[PDB]
């Protein structure tokens, strides 16, 4: 390499040759918004004009309709995303965090143009699971360690903007990364799948 | 009646040096046998002598030595004992050859920075500063609206004052989130706030908070002082070529990139020295030039060497000191051209050699003794006779290098001092250069 | 004049101060057309 | 059954040097065996080590290949324990692209000195019974509100700071999360949901694993040690923010003043019992590869009281200097030579030879027949100690591929005509002399 | 000892002596680099050439015109086109066109709204698999940014709260690695242990600043333009590219405006994202802890009143 | 007394090529002595760069180690003096990490040719008497000079100025007109009544003063390859400049010659030890001599018949028989003794050192027996000396002192072959 | 509120009045131009250059952070045919790294 140390290409290819083995529940509620509908109490608490216990969201799929209960918090972030109704949005049930896609795609003919991508409405329930198991190698956890990806700070997007470079990652991370796995497969949560590197022309 | 005695803080560590406390000349700068740590070496010493004088006498420039003789003869010994002849008040800046080979800048220009570092300046700056309590925080829009002036309310032990600043300070203090009850600090030189911390008169209006509360500041509002500052002209350099300095978006990511080096342009360190200059005529500088000392100078390259001829030959260079371990080697770079010391014949012109030679068996007995009441220990005359004899059979550093494993082994079966059997028994645990050099040549089939 | 959200044992519970709006307006779907 | 990271290795059964208390070698203890010259002397050094009085001490342990330099190295890694920083560097790994080889020695260096901090803080952890929180209309931006926390023992309210709110809210705590605030950091963290405060749940605004209630007093303290070395201290003030320099090794060649002034701190954090410095060991293993620009940094580096105990491997005669036409013992300049003390180490006899293959299948949970440990010693004196121990692993499996209890001269006959060593194969590149390339 | 109450106060404490005052670099501001009017009327490349810059932007295959003649109107039903990615990724000929000759402003903005975009993909790429796009056949639009399917990739990651839990190193925080932890109770002197966890650094491990600072240095002009041009500079170039630097991305300012106001808002991208420990400025303030650390009787004071306190005594 | 940090380095008691009119040099002038027909081969080349109708042309300055090829270059350096540029660069100097060495000799050449043009300017100048603003904004100020007085009422951009810099009655201000920018100099001797103090500025107030201002080629090079191209100036951080930008700098550049709206001003560029650039270096500078807009090169080197580096090949001066062609040749001479006591004369004029004609005549024999520089470097550490035994002078006993101490190489050699086997490789 | 702008130019040679479209108006708003400046528009490329206040209000305030320039006495209205010389390697570039814009 040109970018990285002759002696790190060998220890990244020593780190790919072992995969975690790692399982996890996804859990999501998506559909089309049919309503947002904010739940007053019938008595409000004293010195306040009105008090919300829920709001209610109406989602909807090619499977069928069901209203959910949402905690009075996700209100704000039902104007952050900028979520109307006939709208396709998700949330993640491990998180609460709710996602907007784009209208869906029942509306794409009420204007001859109109500036937003229509999404297929979705099919299978309006609440989704399946657990997944997911194969990533050391090398994979070394990488997205040393070049975080979740962007929104000064250091991610000029570190994002900039050329992708390689880079001499410390016998510290290795480490920090193997006290955190055996953490793991102790726990019963990742099985390990030691391999092979396998050099030709050595 | 009762005592009570502690002090539970570990020493500072013994290094390879750490015995030599000066060059250790009388007044007439003559070498005693031995003083301040160093033994023999007189005509070396006295040489090392003159050179403290040059130093602190300030008159030259690029004046150069090359401390000569083989391994184990003190030359980074007396480069040492210069470093602790002239005190920490001058810079001497130890630097090894090898260390110009960088990845991120030319040979001929690490060379540079050594010399512009080991040239010291005394500074009396000049800081007016305001600090207080923000009891009050405005910012004031004007017609092209946008921010244009700020007016901060700050308060003290002494009173308090409500003062009007430029927007770049507001635009500092919403950086460092400043708020009303804060105590805050603001040069006005550098425009840089610090938030020190919140009053500590709010410290009770909350059951939990994160904040860490500090006393109210003492005196005036508004206050100016002098800061003795001790700075290199590398210093001055380095901190233009990549300004970190104001307030302003750029500084302050500047502050953030990876702080790679530069190979600075000649224009900027001309202009460095005309601002100097001027701190100098104006009385609130003094100059402090120094001593560079390049040990194992025999393997910069012959790129470096041939920049020396021009870096000795400045107005402006410290005083430089060399040492060589080598004899007629090959000069690095060169393929096949030999030279005394490892150094070209063109620059071995432009330095005074200062010879530095073997040690006589009564020389290596004192040195060792030396050293090992420096380590610590106690050891009995028969067994230090016996390391003086290892130390003709051998070598100096290899005789002092059994003193620490030899009470290791005292301590371990019990004794107060080195015995001469822990000597002859480590003797035989750890071989020496001289000795495995036969059982390596003996067995050569094998490695 | 402070608008209150209490995370609550047996529930949450957000809460608007008289004459603030209660920017929680409700949100229907209007019907389309028959065909396209 | 489960794997873990950490698997049987080339060193896996050597747990410490197996010296007595009077620092004299047992005959076979804690995996090591024989070799009684060298791990007499490598007590010695550990006990220095250990010690620390002393600084820029260096160690060369020579020998033959397979004669177990490396072995008493990780010997004395083990025996050292976790607690004091223990450096492995091949001395390939110094010819760095980030920055130059002085660099990479000055950093391998200051990654071997430890300071250790005791970090001591107040954490509130409970159980959240209820937050609220109050918002402006509009207003200037200052929130206020109150935790109730709780234990199996106890229950509080807390009027909470603005500085906290923001944490409180960023981390998305909830009633019935059980959570740990740092009440000197302020810094939150959260251990999971409390197991009742799901049943009287919307739809699932959180999924994640249960955790009972904290028990006792809910304002705690806790102690952590962090062993923090010089050289990520250098990297954490090489620049602002700089801590992913840690791991990414993106930092190369940094500022000598910036040691400079670590080098004065950590001493103050000595002489103000703030953190206490630990010496420790460089193991620049096989060190005959260093250039001799690399060697002639440590000459200097070696000299100063931040330097580790170093110790060098190597297996290698009388030898040019790597980057010289320069002929010296061990492949190393006088000048270095002269300034550490050299361990050699020995050949093995059968008397040991066969007790390291004895450990070695106790260790890769293997029984052999005495017949297969006679031949296999035999084997690993006809050829090399390695082969002979690699032989061990192919042996149980040939063993169990027939479904056998027990390894038998027959395999290790079978495993020997299957997997050269090195001398059979060389005589068999003499017959096809034609036909493999660039003879 | 190179009259005595002099001594008495040293030995009791020596800021009875000499207090420790605030230290800070040294501020340095080099006189400004003059360029002449001249230089700045006649001299700019970027100025003087500029009706010959503009045919390098004409002649250009970025041009909107160009990629939509090359894109869409060729003359072969296999033929080789460049642009081909652009119905792939996500991008308008015009936002290809833009991206090239708006510079780092627009790579900017378009970096932030990508990252948005990355969670809307990995919805739709992770749950939605009938048939194929269209008919069994055809791609999509969106179908070459795979940087997404990656287990590890930052949208699944933060969907997947163990696979979260394993890439720890976030940008903003001082983490050192994991250790154990000791929780100590007040009632009972009992104490536990929490095995592998997360750790900051000590927050008083960054401690060192450079001996000097710079003013950034600066150019002056002889002329009323040249002021114009270096005061717009000074003030940040232009609110757009002042905010995106500070907040993140101008979205991120007009957020952080009315962010203000709500309950649980999310984190702000800019400058202001990060809180260095110290604050930005390289001034050191003197710590409370060096009135113990500067006496060894306060020191001594310290352990007994803590000895004391232990116990109970007034 | 106080120090420059400009001290006393080797080179620094030169302060001229010392020369009649008539290009002949007396035998000791200006600090510097003997070489008679170096100094007025070097005469001829200072006439050369000074007149600068020539480009493209280049002299090698060449003979034995320590016989002034440096020195004279330094002399020459200074009689040319400033607003001429003259750079020096050692020949290891251009082996850049970041930049091509061809094209840090493409940048040398450039710092060393000037453009300079003259730009009429609108500067007011004087002790404000008296400043008053309202509450947008109007204002009036007045302004003083030892000779008249005067009062302007203010616009807007001038108020937003004059207020942002805080300025007071009797601070003395100069301000360029077209900019506001105000040079506050200092205040009036009577009003720094209750720190710097000043005279008020002499005659009128709106000057217009003619600004001389000189641009090395390269750094019009600098400001036209980046958003703010200038800061890379100082900084290093600009290297391998787009060669399309410099075909249209020179483009331009010929135009402003042609229409006499800029002057430039040709100089040197003294590439001190050339020995050692490489062929690759050398084969650049057989053509980038052959342009209008070259320097006049001057080089230094003190090497024999020697292999020219990056190759096998053997040539004079180290220099390939390509690049000789190109130069003239000025051949420094070995020093007789009368020229190396003379030259120890004034070198101890320079350290301000006094000693005995002995003493100056054992030091030239140590001179002559060691090669000159060896010899001055004595006279430093021989007052050193003296200044250790309370001496006034330096008396022939505390060189045979200092001449023991500090070995030359001739006898450090001879002192190493007596321990030959303790030494490392050889 | 936008369509397009006319602006009139006047030297001591006579007056126009032009029709520039709100791409340029956008140069002369950065330039921060306004009635009574001398200006440069270069009509092919938008280059546009304010050149200081015209001397005829040098007047408008005894002392201002304005440079005054006499009207020019030239034409208000220049044609050239010219010729531009631009190699491939220009276009290159100028196109392969994303232009300046700055
Ligand atoms: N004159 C001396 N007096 C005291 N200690 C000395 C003296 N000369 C050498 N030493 C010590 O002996 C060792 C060898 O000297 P050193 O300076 O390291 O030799 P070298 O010239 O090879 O670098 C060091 O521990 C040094 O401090
Ligand atoms: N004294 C020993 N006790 C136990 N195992 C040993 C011993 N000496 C060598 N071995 C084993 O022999 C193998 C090779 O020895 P090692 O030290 O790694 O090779 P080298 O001597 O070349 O550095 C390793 O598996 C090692 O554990
Ligand atoms: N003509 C001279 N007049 C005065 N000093 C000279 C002269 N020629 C040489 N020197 C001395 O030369 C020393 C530096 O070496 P120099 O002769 O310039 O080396 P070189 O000829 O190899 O370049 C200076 O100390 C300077 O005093």
């Amino acid at each position: 390499s040109t970018e990285i140390k002759k002696t790190e290409v060998l220890m990244e290819n020593f780190r790919r040759a072992i995969g975690l083995r790692i399982k996890e529940t996804k859990e999501v509620y998506e559909g089309e918004v049919t309503e947002l509908t904010p739940c007053e109490t019938e008595n409000p608490m004293g010195g306040y004009g009105k008090t919300i216990s829920h709001v209610i969201i109406g989602l909807k799929t090619a499977k069928g309709t069901k209203q959910l209960k949402l905690d009075p918090s996700i209100f704000e972030s039902l104007q952050k995303e900028r979520v109307e109704a006939g709208d396709v949005i998700y949330i993640e049930a491990n998180s609460g965090a709710v996602k907007r896609q784009g209208r869906c795609d029942t509306y794409a003919t009420e204007f001859d143009l109109e500036a937003e991508e229509y999404v297929p409405l979705p099919k299978g329930d309006v609440h989704k699971k399946k657990e997944i198991i997911q194969d990533v190698t050391l090398h994979d956890l070394d990488v997205a360690n040393a070049r975080p990806q979740g962007g929104q700070d000064i250091l991610s997007m000029m570190g994002q903007l900039m050329k992708p470079k390689k880079t001499e990652i410390t016998d510290k991370l290795r480490g920090e990364i193997n006290k955190v796995v055996n953490k793991y497969i102790d726990q019963g949560i990742a099985e390990l799948v030691p391999g092979v590197l396998f050099v030709d022309e050595v | 009646k009762i005592e009570e005695v502690k002090s539970t803080t570990k020493t500072q560590r013994i290094a390879s040096h750490s015995h030599v406390k000066g060059l250790g000349l009388d007044e007439s700068g003559l070498a005693k046998q031995a003083a301040s740590g160093l033994v023999g070496q007189e005509n070396a010493r006295e040489a090392c002598g003159v050179i403290v004088e040059l130093i602190k006498s300030k008159k030259m420039a690029g004046r150069a030595v090359l401390l000569a003789g083989p391994p184990g003869t003190g030359k980074t010994a007396l480069a040492l004992a210069i470093a602790q002849e002239l005190g920490s008040k001058v810079p001497f800046c130890p630097m090894v050859g090898s260390e110009v080979y960088s990845t991120e800048i030319k040979k001929t220009e690490v060379l540079m920075e050594n010399f512009r570092r080991a040239i010291g300046l005394r500074i009396k700056e000049t800081k007016e500063v305001y600090e207080g309590e923000v009891t009050e925080l405005t910012p004031c829009e004007t017609e092209n609206k946008t921010i244009s002036h700020v007016i901060i309310g700050l308060k003290t032990a002494k009173g308090t004052k409500q003062l009007k600043l430029d927007p770049s300070i507001f635009e500092s203090l919403q950086k460092e989130r400043v708020e009303a009850g804060d105590v805050i600090y603001i040069e006005a030189n550098s425009g840089a706030v610090k938030r020190q911390g919140r009053c500590d008169t709010y410290a009770t209006e909350f059951d939990l908070e994160a904040e860490e509360y500090v006393p109210l500041p003492k005196g005036d509002v508004h206050k100016k002082k002098e800061i003795i500052q001790d700075v290199t002209l590398h210093d001055l350099d380095v901190a233009n070529a990549r300004p970190q300095g104001g307030q302003d978006i750029l500084s302050m990511m500047g502050q953030l990139m990876k702080p790679k080096k530069t190979e600075i342009t000649d224009k900027l360190r001309g202009e460095i020295n005309k601002v100097v200059n001027k701190y100098i005529d104006q009385g609130i500088a003094e100059l402090v030039p120094g001593v560079l000392f390049v040990d194992e100078v025999h393997m910069l390259d012959i790129e470096c060497f041939t920049y020396l001829h021009r870096a000795l030959e400045s107005s402006i260079a410290p005083i430089v000191i060399f040492a060589s371990n080598r004899g007629n080697c090959v000069i690095r770079g060169t393929e096949d051209i030999t030279s005394p010391h490892g150094i070209p014949l063109d620059l071995l012109d432009r330095v005074m050699i200062i010879r530095t030679m073997l040690y006589t068996p009564q020389e290596m007995k004192q040195i060792i003794k030396i050293r090992a009441q420096t380590e610590g220990i106690n050891i009995s005359e028969e067994a230090l006779n016996h390391l003086g004899e290892i130390g003709t059979k051998t070598t100096l550093r290899y005789s002092v290098q059994l003193l620490t494993p030899a009470n290791l082994l005292a301590k371990i079966n019990g004794k107060d001092s080195i015995e001469k059997e822990h000597v002859e028994e480590i003797s035989e645990l750890f071989y020496d250069a001289k000795s495995s050099a036969k059982i390596l040549a003996d067995q050569q089939d094998k490695y | 004049p402070m608008v209150r959200y209490c995370s609550g044992a047996q529930g949450s519970t957000l809460s608007f101060p008289p004459g603030v709006p209660a920017p929680t307006a409700v949100s229907q779907r209007p019907s389309p057309s028959g065909p396209p | 059954d489960v794997t873990r990271i950490e698997r049987i290795g080339a060193h896996s059964h050597i747990r410490g040097l197996g010296l007595d208390d009077a620092l004299e070698p047992r005959q076979a203890s804690q995996g090591m065996v024989g070799q009684l010259a060298a791990r007499r002397a490598a007590g010695v050094v550990l006990e220095m080590i250990r010690e620390g009085k002393i600084a820029g001490r260096a160690v060369l342990i020579a020998g033959q290949p397979g004669t177990g330099k490396t072995a008493i190295a990780m010997g004395m890694a083990q025996a050292l324990g976790p607690d004091t920083p223990f450096t492995a560097i091949a001395g390939s790994e110094i010819f760095s692209l980030e920055m130059s080889k002085t660099e990479a020695l000055t950093q391998a260096f200051r990654r071997s000195i430890g300071v250790r901090i005791k970090e001591e803080t107040e954490i509130i952890e409970g159980e959240v019974v209820e937050i609220q929180i109050d918002r402006p209309a509009t207003g200037t931006g200052s929130k206020v509100g109150k935790l109730t926390l709780k234990t199996t023992e106890m229950e509080t309210i807390y009027d909470l700071g603005t500085k906290m709110i923001e944490s409180l809210t960023k981390d998305k705590v909830q009633a019935g999360d059980v959570i740990t605030i740092d009440k000197a950091t302020g810094k939150i963290s959260k251990l999971g949901r409390s197991f009742t405060r799901a049943r009287d749940y919307d739809a699932m605004g959180s999924q994640t694993k249960f955790v009972q209630c904290p028990d006792g007093e809910l304002q705690k303290r806790k102690e952590v040690v962090h062993t923090v070395s010089l050289h990520e201290i250098d990297v954490i003030n090489s620049r602002t923010q700089g801590f992913l320099a840690l791991f990414s090794g993106d930092t190369g060649e940094i500022k000598s003043e910036v040691r400079e002034q670590i080098n004065a701190k950590v001493a103050e954090w000595r002489e103000e019992g703030k953190a206490e410095i630990i010496p420790g060991v460089l193991f620049i293993d096989e060190v005959h590869m260093l250039d001799i620009e690399s060697f002639s940094f440590l000459n200097r580096a070696l000299e100063s009281d931040m330097a580790p105990v170093l110790i060098m491997a190597t297996n290698r005669g009388i030898t040019r200097i790597r980057g010289t036409s320069y002929q010296s013992p061990h492949g190393i300049p006088i000048d270095l030579l002269d300034r550490l003390l050299i361990v050699s180490t020995t050949p093995y006899s059968e008397k040991d030879t066969k007790q390291i293959l004895r450990i070695r299948c106790e260790e890769e949970d293997v029984e052999m027949s005495e017949d297969a440990y006679t031949v296999l010693t035999r084997i690993g004196l006809e050829t090399s100690l390695r082969y002979a121990i690699q032989l061990i692993t192919a042996a149980s499996l040939v063993c169990r591929k027939r479904k056998g209890t027990e390894v038998q001269v027959d395999d290790i006959k079978r495993v020997y005509s299957l997997f050269l060593d090195e001398s059979r194969s060389t005589q068999y590149m003499k017959e096809y002399q034609d036909a493999f390339l660039f003879n | 000892k190179n009259l005595v109450m002099q001594f008495r106060k040293v030995c009791n404490h020596p800021e009875l002596f000499e207090r420790q005052e605030t230290w800070s670099p040294f501020h340095i501001s080099l006189k400004p680099y003059h360029i002449s009017k001249f230089i700045y009327r006649h001299g700019q490349i970027r100025v003087f050439n500029h009706s010959r810059d503009r045919w390098l932007r004409v002649l250009s295959p970025f041009a909107p015109d160009y990629i939509q003649r090359s894109l869409f109107h060729r003359k072969g039903i296999n033929e080789e086109s460049c642009f081909s990615f652009l119905r792939f990724i996500d991008i308008s000929p015009a936002e290809m066109a833009n991206l090239m000759l708006q510079g780092l402003l627009a790579r900017w903005l378009a970096l932030f709204l990508s990252l948005k975009a990355s969670y809307r993909l990995h919805q739709l790429r992770s749950w939605g698999a009938p048939e194929g796009e269209s008919h069994q056949r055809y791609l999509r639009n969106k179908d070459f940014l795979l940087g997404v399917n990656f287990p590890l990739s930052f949208p699944n990651l933060c969907s997947c709260p163990l696979l979260k839990s394993l890439v720890f190193s976030s940008h903003c925080k001082a983490v050192s690695g994991y250790s154990d932890q000791v929780v100590h109770q007040r009632r009972s002197a009992t104490s536990s242990l929490r095995r592998c966890l997360l750790t900051e650094l000590p927050s008083f491990l960054c401690v060192a600043s450079p001996r000097v600072t710079a003013v950034p240095l600066d150019s002056y002009c002889n002329d009323r333009s040249a002021e114009y041009e270096r005061r717009v500079l000074k003030e940040g170039g232009s609110l757009a590219a002042k905010q995106c630097l500070l907040n993140g991305a101008p979205e991120l300012a007009a957020d952080w405006l009315n962010r203000r106001s709500q309950f649980f808002p999310e984190p702000a991208g800019g400058l202001w994202s990060i809180r260095p420990q110290n604050g930005w400025s390289f001034i050191r303030i003197p710590g409370k802890e060096s009135l113990i650390t500067d006496s060894g009787k306060l020191y001594a004071l310290d352990v007994l009143l803590t000895r004391l306190k232990s116990q109970g005594h007034r």
